[PDB]
């Protein structure tokens, strides 16, 4: 006569680790956010497909760290929000999450559209097509976000309150599989895919160019955009994956599944990081926008 | 020079269609605001459609809003208004009118020349002439005058003429009034007593709409 | 030639110019500041410009 | 997959095998789509808490009753 | 609020603001190159290779898919100083300069010094330079008759064409103070073949991939 | 010879500027000590006008001070409603670089020229309803620095050939040759009855010419640079010229003389645009530090400052009432100020 | 809509003379703008309108200076300081204050000449018409002045009213005259069931009207 692996002993200590490192994320990445915003809505606005699809990619940052300190505070304590607002909260959280990536894709491509072929974009590069490309990806990100949304419930237990998302039992087994099948396709092969034809196809042009010092630095950018995205995005999307087949990897313990869920709550922390750092390496690299920041800072 | 011509005029059965043409020549046809705007039979204007510079925004008149369509052809030149479901009351001239709109400017600045559109049911019938000579007893002033009689003619178009023309100075004709459901006219000419029954006088009257002409001698009582 | 009459009329226009007769900047500061004096204080960007009576608002 | 927070729930293991008194049952709730199986838990009157087939026909049953 | 007479007033001006907006969308897509030079500097030449109005002269052609737009200063005989300043977005600075001109306070000095103040300038601190060399078949003879000495005192080494023009193009690519942040080009143009519009089109593409990086970030 | 003319004319610039100092008793400054000062001048931004794709070289208000031309190198002249910030006109120029533009007092023309060596007039009022250019002068071997409408049928063009000119509209030749400059003229001023204007050019003169019989009147001196705008007092008696020192400098066509400077030695930037104010207490100087300055014509201490521009304010005018000033600058918006 | 109300016709004037035309509107055409939203439009005979003013004070190009406009903001006139023989026409007042735009009735300016007594001419019904089973009996009544005028029927000395078609001709162009027709038809036996028939002019230029008759025999 027992009961399921009581999940209390790294649970509770977990929950109260959290909400600091959350607080810490949000705050470092909103003030990220808002900085690039506002500067680039005063100062520099829409003259070309990566003026507007940073601008876009902020946006959605910001809605997802907006979001974030929601589940910060449903650490502490419990979830007292309620069933709609469950909903909601997920809804724009995965609606953040997948449209920084998808944005980050289009500014990737437009790097490569914009460098090795300089002639004929040209006339490619207009604000009409940013716009129409930014508003298909967002009906995009939201047709991919709608899965998870619907099948997000607030569970009113009388030990405690739960915010997750249940499957149909019938399909249980099924959706699960869709649900991590769709966040490391969109998640790691996708984007990596994208990255490597496009900043191969850069670094080619680059060694053409004379220059030995903003060469050598730009490479060093770009390299370190590669790894850093991978790294932030590879330990979350390869637990996921470990996670949806536990049992193929015979995990079947309480221990291994406990270990799966610290492993979780630690590669989650570092997605949270990722949307936080990804205005600083998109902007705040030696750019114009450096100057923009400074001039506007001064008149203020 | 600035020139609006209008065409698709003519006659219409009630409860048909047709669709007025306006050519635009002479000035910047695509800059402008166009506006159609009516006149009944002797009666006032009356506006009907407008259709603003690059088509961006169009109003109708609630005599006529659901029944007729304006629209422009720019690289042409030109301004179409497509009516269905004519009534009775349609029947106008059709008047084509320019009009640019910002600080200064001087809407409604040219008019063009009007197409007459006449909705009727009426069929298309020859006209009826009737000499008209001084009775018997009639006196023989210093001058006499002479007239024909149209009378029962349908569409409202005939011309009459007196002896190919020449006789113009004294030349009366009257307004057509409606009788029977057809048209009648009469027409004048006063020449001296010594020119006739001296010389032959004749009244020629035209309807191009039968494609008539009938040419009536006046002879003395 | 060109240098020869640049020099020419240079000086033919010093010469006019010295011909003329000049008044104390005196007297004419005193009627600049007159002339300021009597339009300032209906200057609309001088004195305090009501919002109703102003043609620019919102 | 999932959204972020603590999300770290009690996740089931094995099924009940025949029902237990249905006076004694309070409530009834299901677990975090994460977890390997699915199951329905229910709550009684000792607070303990049981796993069940959601599959099962008496399982679907006693669920169609209590919703 | 707004009479019926003013909205249209307030749609021509949307009308006319739209209308230049894609105006200046088709503007922002030609290659503005401004020509510079000195008496005989073969200026003419490079306009015929490429293929009333007083002052500023606009040649518009296309090649390669790329539309270029080269303004040949000409004969404004002007103080540049009161109107090179609007030439401040000017893609690239095309500069012709003879070889043929050492032997003629010489004609080669003036284009050095005309060069290094359009080079390093309070509004070009960016803009590439694409420095011609012109008359190079006739500077042969004249290198063979009388030694290049004669023009540059310091001048070491042999006379001949290779070494002499070599000698040429590293005097005028040092005046550049800022060699960090615009470089010059240089093509020996009397070059007949299409290589003298070739070159042109590759430093353009080499400006504009710079400032595509700029903006990007990379740079 | 050539040497003896050079030193007469040293020695008649000596005995003028000898008599200068002796008509130079006193200066404005210490007359005005006893006039209250104006105030902190705080003016507004009431309008923005956002329609050019480059740089704005000129604007021009119009007689009715509703509507405002303005010129930009991107190949556009723009006629601006002020009241509803609506663009009444957008015309494309033939050469797009303009450096001047001019509203005719009458409202039915507009002119503009630049490096092209041209003055294009343009008729706002043809009954075709577009706007096309009906003069094309032609008669300057230098950029057009700037235009001014006499009247609908005469206009004042100053090049940079150091000459400017009086032309017949419509003959298209030129009526009147305005020659005496050593460098390039920048700007022009009709007086208040057109039959006189001052022109400044590069060699630090302002010279004051009878439009009639085409002569120089005049020759003003004491600036140490360029002069980059020249403005009539409303009066039409005095002048006030913007160089590139830094300085304002108030000139008497009477007194043939400098009045006051207006300068401190906080700011070292030139002038580019010089306009006062409807009543002439008021001096409004455009400057190349991004910021335009108000100065207290009586005073000379800054009444105000309208920074409100993130590039060189390329022009400053005031409304005919005197209710707004228009600066337009570098960054191609025009700000209405109130 | 808004309503624009002018009168029927305005007193005839001569060459030379001012003359005014009036206009009014339901609501006041005065917006908040300070504009006064007012069109006056010319229709001369036989030929399209025409602008003469806009916005109520304006005069638009190509209209002699005479023409005038002033009003308050629901009360216009339109004033010619000296009349022409071409300002003949009718005189349209229209609003542009809101859409639909909504003319007037139109004023129509005719000149003043001299009263002449109609020129009164009567005509049996043809032979040709007789054959047809129709009689007409037609009355002229040319070059008169001014418009207003009556004319009455008898037969062998019986008024009848019915069966009278009246028509009148515009203003002649040369002499300013007025031409007047009236026809009264009837079936062949009841034009021939009487011998006499008379037309008699009633018009201002005599007290007694002028009488003009014929005897079928």
């Amino acid at each position: 006569t027992s009961e399921p692996c009581q999940k209390i002993n790294v649970k509770q200590i977990a929950a109260r680790l959290l909400p600091p490192l959350y607080s810490l994320v949000f705050i470092f990445g909103f003030v990220g956010n808002m900085l690039v915003i506002l500067i680039l809505i005063n100062c520099k606005r829409l003259k070309s497909m990566t003026d507007i699809y940073l601008l876009n990619l902020a946006i959605s940052d910001l809605f997802f760290l907006l979001t974030v300190p929601f589940w910060a505070h449903y650490a502490a304590a419990q979830w007292d929000f309620g069933n709609t607002m469950c909903q909601l909260l997920t809804g724009l959280y995965f609606i953040g999450f997948f449209s920084g990536i998808f944005f980050i894709i289009l500014l990737t491509i437009d790097r490569y559209l914009a460098v090795v072929h300089a002639v004929f974009a040209l006339k490619a590069r207009t604000v009409t097509f940013g716009v129409v490309t930014s508003v298909i990806t967002w009906v995009v990100a939201v047709f991919a976000s709608l899965p998870g949304i619907i099948f997000t419930r607030s569970q009113k237990e009388g030990l405690h309150y739960t915010c997750s998302s249940h499957f149909p039992y019938s399909q249980y087994q099924f959706w699960k599989n869709f649900q991590t099948l769709k966040i490391v396709i969109l998640g790691l092969v996708l984007p990596l895919l994208v990255m490597v034809i496009c900043y191969s196809g850069i670094l080619k042009t680059l060694l053409r160019c004379r220059n030995e010092k903003k060469r050598h630095r730009a490479v060093r950018l770009i390299f370190t955009i590669m790894i850093v995205y991978f790294l932030f995005w590879a330990p979350y999307n390869i637990v996921l994956l470990l996670n949806t087949f536990q049992e193929f990897f015979g995990l079947n313990n309480c221990s291994s599944s406990n270990r799966l869920d610290q492993a979780m709550q630690v590669t989650e922390t570092l997605g949270m990081t990722h949307c936080c750092i990804n205005p600083i390496i998109y902007a705040f690299v030696g750019e114009k926008f450096r100057n923009y920041l400074l001039v506007f800072f001064q008149k203020h | 020079d600035v020139q609006l011509v209008e065409s698709g005029g003519g006659l219409v059965q009630p409860g048909g269609s047709r669709k007025l043409s306006c050519s635009a020549s002479g000035f910047a046809f695509s800059s402008f605001g166009m506006h159609w705007v009516r006149q009944a039979p002797e009666k006032g204007l009356e506006w009907v459609a407008y259709i603003s510079s690059g088509s961006g925004t169009i109003y109708y008149a609630d005599t006529v809003k659901g029944r007729f369509t304006i629209s422009r052809d720019d690289p042409k030149n030109t301004l179409f208004l497509q009516m269905t479901s004519l009534r009775s009351e349609d029947t106008a001239m059709y008047y084509c009118v320019r009009s640019i709109y910002y600080y200064g400017s001087s809407p409604f600045d040219f008019w063009g020349q009007g197409t007459t559109l006449t909705v009727s049911s009426a069929k298309t019938t020859p006209p009826s002439v009737y000499p008209l000579a001084p009775g018997c007893g009639d006196t023989t002033g210093s001058s006499v005058t002479l007239g024909c009689l149209v009378k029962g003619y349908f569409p409202e178009s005939v011309t009459v003429t007196w002896n190919s023309g020449s006789l113009s100075s004294s030349v009366h004709t009257f307004p057509a009034l409606l009788q029977s459901g057809l048209y009648t006219m009469s027409s004048s000419v006063t020449v001296p007593s010594s020119t006739w029954p001296s010389q032959t006088v004749t009244c020629s009257v035209a309807h191009p709409a039968s494609s008539t002409t009938v040419d009536k001698k006046l002879e003395p009582s | 030639l060109t240098e020869k009459d640049k020099l020419k009329m240079e000086v033919d226009q010093l010469k006019k110019e010295v011909t003329l007769e000049r008044m104390l900047v005196s007297k004419c500061c005193e009627e600049f500041r007159d002339y300021v004096e009597e339009r300032s204080g209906e200057d609309p960007l001088v004195k305090g410009i009501p919002e109703d009576k102003n043609p620019f608002k919102e | 997959q999932g959204p972020p927070g603590d999300i770290v729930l009690a996740c089931c293991f094995a099924y009940i095998a025949r029902p237990l008194p249905r006076a004694h049952i309070k409530e009834y709730f299901y677990t975090s789509g994460k977890c390997s199986n699915p199951a329905v838990v229910f709550v009684t009157r000792k607070n303990r808490q049981v796993c069940a087939n959601p599959e099962k026909k008496w399982v679907r049953e006693y669920i169609n009753s209590l919703e | 609020t707004l009479s019926a007479e003013d909205k249209a007033a307030v749609e021509r001006s949307k009308m006319i603001d739209r209308n230049l907006r894609e105006d200046g969308e088709k503007a922002a897509r030609e290659v503005k190159l401004l020509l510079l030079g000195a008496g005989e500097s073969g200026k003419s030449t490079i306009v015929k290779q490429m293929k009333k109005t007083t002052g500023i002269v606009e040649t518009h052609f296309t090649f390669k898919d790329l539309h270029f737009k080269m303004f040949d200063v000409g004969g404004q005989r002007s103080e540049r100083k009161k109107w090179i300043h609007c030439f401040e977005g000017v893609t690239a600075i095309i500069f012709c300069v003879a070889l043929s001109d050492y032997d003629l306070m010489n004609r080669m000095h003036e284009s050095m010094k005309l060069f290094d103040s359009i080079c390093n300038n309070k509004w070009f601190t960016d803009t590439s330079i694409i420095l011609f060399l012109n008359k190079k078949d006739l500077f042969e003879e004249k290198i063979k008759k009388s030694p290049l000495t004669i023009c540059y005192p310091e001048y070491a080494g042999s006379n001949t064409y290779e070494e002499a023009a070599a000698y040429i193009q590293c005097q005028f690519e040092d005046l550049n103070k800022r060699k960090d942040t615009k470089e010059i080009y240089t093509h020996f143009t009397c070059a007949t073949d299409t290589k003298n519009v070739q070159f042109v089109f590759d430093a353009v593409t080499d400006v504009i991939i710079k400032n595509n990086l700029k903006d990007c970030g990379l740079f | 010879e050539l040497d003896q003319l050079r030193q007469e004319a040293e020695q008649l610039k000596n005995q003028i500027r000898d008599a200068r100092k002796a008509c130079a008793d006193a200066t404005l400054s210490q007359i005005t000590n006893n006039i209250d000062p104006v105030g902190r001048i705080q003016m507004r931004t009431r309008r923005t006008l956002r329609g050019h794709l480059a740089k704005i070289y000129a604007m021009h208000w119009g007689t009715d001070s509703r509507l405002l031309v303005s010129a930009s190198q991107d190949g556009k002249l723009i006629i601006w409603d002020s009241y509803t910030t609506n663009k009444v006109h957008a015309i494309p120029l033939r050469s797009s670089w303009v450096m001047t533009c001019a509203y005719a007092p009458s409202g039915n023309y507009v002119a503009c020229g630049g490096l092209d060596n041209i003055c294009s007039i343009y008729n706002l009022k043809t009954r075709e309803g577009n706007v096309r250019v009906s003069r094309e002068l032609a008669g300057h071997t230098g950029y057009l620095s700037c235009c001014r409408f006499l009247d609908d049928n005469q206009i004042v063009t100053s090049s940079g050939d150091t000459t400017c000119a009086l032309w017949d509209i419509e003959t298209g030749q030129q009526t009147t040759t305005f020659t005496g400059h050593t460098g390039d003229v920048m700007s022009l001023s009709l007086a208040p009855d057109t039959r006189l204007f001052v022109s400044g050019a590069c060699d630090a003169s302002a010279k004051l010419w009878d439009v009639r019989e085409g002569m120089c009147r005049q020759t003003f001196t004491g600036h140490e640079s360029d002069i980059n705008a020249i403005c009539f007092f409303p009066n039409g008696n005095a002048f006030a010229t913007g160089s590139d020192d830094a300085t304002c400098r108030l000139f008497d066509l009477r007194a043939d003389q400098e009045l006051m400077t207006y300068s401190h030695d906080n700011i070292i930037c030139g002038i580019t645009s010089v306009s006062f104010s409807k009543s002439g207490r008021l001096l409004l100087a455009g400057y190349d530090d991004f910021n335009c300055n108000v100065w207290d014509a009586l005073k000379a201490d800054r009444a105000g400052v309208l920074a409100g521009h993130d590039n060189r304010v390329s022009c400053l005018g005031v409304t005919d009432d005197g209710m707004a000033v228009a600066t337009g600058s570098w960054d191609s918006f025009l700000k209405i100020w109130n | 809509d808004i309503v624009m109300t002018q009168a029927t016709s305005s007193v005839p004037v001569t060459p030379g003379e001012s003359v005014s035309i009036s206009c009014r509107s339901s609501k006041s055409l005065l917006h908040s703008n300070g504009n006064t939203y007012l069109y006056w439009f010319l229709q001369r005979p036989g030929q399209s309108p025409q602008l003469l003013i806009y916005r109520m004070s304006n005069l638009a190009s190509g209209v002699p200076d005479r023409f005038s406009g002033s009003g308050s903001g629901t009360a216009f006139t339109l004033t010619i300081s000296r009349l022409e023989a071409e300002d003949v026409g009718v005189y349209y007042c229209m609003q542009h204050l809101e859409y639909p735009l909504t003319f007037g009735a139109g004023t129509k300016l005719e000149l003043k000449r001299a009263d002449a007594a109609p020129t009164v001419s009567i005509f049996p019904p043809s032979s040709e018409q007789l054959t047809s089973g129709g009689a007409s009996v037609v009355c002229f009544l040319n070059n008169f002045y001014p418009k207003d005028i009556n004319v009455k029927w008898k037969i062998d000395g019986s008024e009848r009213q019915n069966g009278v078609l009246n028509s009148w001709t515009d203003q002649d162009s040369k002499d300013s005259t007025y031409s007047m027709s009236s026809t009264l038809t009837l079936t062949k036996d009841e034009y021939e069931r009487h011998n006499s028939y008379t037309c008699e002019a009633t018009h201002k230029t005599s007290t007694s009207p002028i009488v003009k008759s014929f005897n079928r025999n």
